[PDB]
């Protein structure tokens, strides 16, 4: 559903980089580059970002209220 | 001055083939009836052409993106073929070929 | 002195049903309600 | 009595609100009651893609830009 909070394997915390991951592909990043920039190294931790698929965006979608 | 300008629209399309006069026009049409009075009023028209290349239909405040597309399977010669000389004098204007298919 | 309070669908207005009643939201017409959630202490050992 | 003083259209009842008023307008052989109703659901889907775009102005826009800009 959401960004996980730390790196499976790795420990390094991610859950703080998926909306500055966001942001960087919204200027004319590289998706590649994004990472470099987020100061992520290990492919490990790159692959969080590169695999995740955001799905809170379309669960919210379904709105209680309003 | 001579270039092909046809043009090949659907039933629900249909422009009149004189210009609109108040002498010539009459009303006997009225969800159901919401598309049947668009046969006469919203059916003159300007093919706007594009940057991109595309065409489009003007007839009102909606506009319908065309394609012309260029089919060699029915290579008629369109003329004007009005009746003043011995039998439909057809002046050779331009051959229809390409045949734009406008859509909602 | 608790009438079972119940949250409705597509309104999301809490209607008071007790026993023998249809369940209907109390404005717009609904058959369908869940139910609030416990007072009982929700306490997860986070792990 | 409540649906009397309380507005339709709120809260969760608009997307109801318009299949049952494009029901309404086909069933009229009307086209007094077709036009009537054609303007209420023009009304009403002008007002409900507001407050949609206004609920997904933030957070949700960056995506899309985002992702119209990958592909
Ligand atoms: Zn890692
Ligand atoms: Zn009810």
């Amino acid at each position: 559903m959401i960004i996980p909070v730390r790196c499976f394997t790795c420990g390094k915390i991610v859950g703080n980089k998926w909306e500055a991951y966001l942001g960087l592909l919204q200027a004319e990043y590289t998706e590649g580059d994004a990472l470099d920039a987020l100061g992520l190294k290990r492919y490990c931790c790159r692959r969080m970002l590169l695999a995740h698929v955001d799905l809170i965006e379309k669960l919210l979608n379904y709105a209680p209220l309003e | 001055g001579n270039d092909l300008y046809f043009v090949k629209l659907p039933n629900f399309l249909s422009v009149e083939p004189r210009p609109f006069d108040p002498q010539y026009y009459e009303d006997e049409f009225e969800e159901e009836g919401r598309t049947r009075l668009k046969l006469k009023v919203e059916n003159n028209a300007r093919i706007v052409k594009w940057s991109d290349g595309s065409m489009s239909l003007h007839l009102g405040n909606e506009v319908f993106d065309v394609y012309k597309a260029p089919l060699q399977g029915d290579h008629n010669h369109l003329f004007i073929r009005q009746g003043t000389g011995l039998q439909g004098q057809a002046v050779f204007k331009t051959k229809l070929t390409f045949r734009p298919h406008s859509t909602d | 002195q608790q009438p079972m309070i119940y949250i409705c669908g597509e309104c999301h207005t809490e209607n008071e049903i007790k026993s023998r009643d249809p369940i209907r939201c109390r404005e717009c017409g609904y058959r369908i309600m869940y139910k609030k959630r416990t007072k009982r202490l929700v306490v997860f050992d986070a792990r | 009595e409540k649906e009397r003083f309380r507005k339709a259209p709120p809260n969760y009842a608009m997307k109801k609100t318009q299949l049952l008023k494009e029901k309404a307008m086909a069933e009229d052989l009307g086209d007094q009651d077709k036009a009537k109703q054609i303007q209420d659901q023009l009304n009403e889907l002008e007002e409900r893609a507001e407050a949609l775009d206004r609920q997904r102005t933030k957070n949700i826009s960056a995506i899309s830009y985002i992702n119209q800009r990958n592909r």
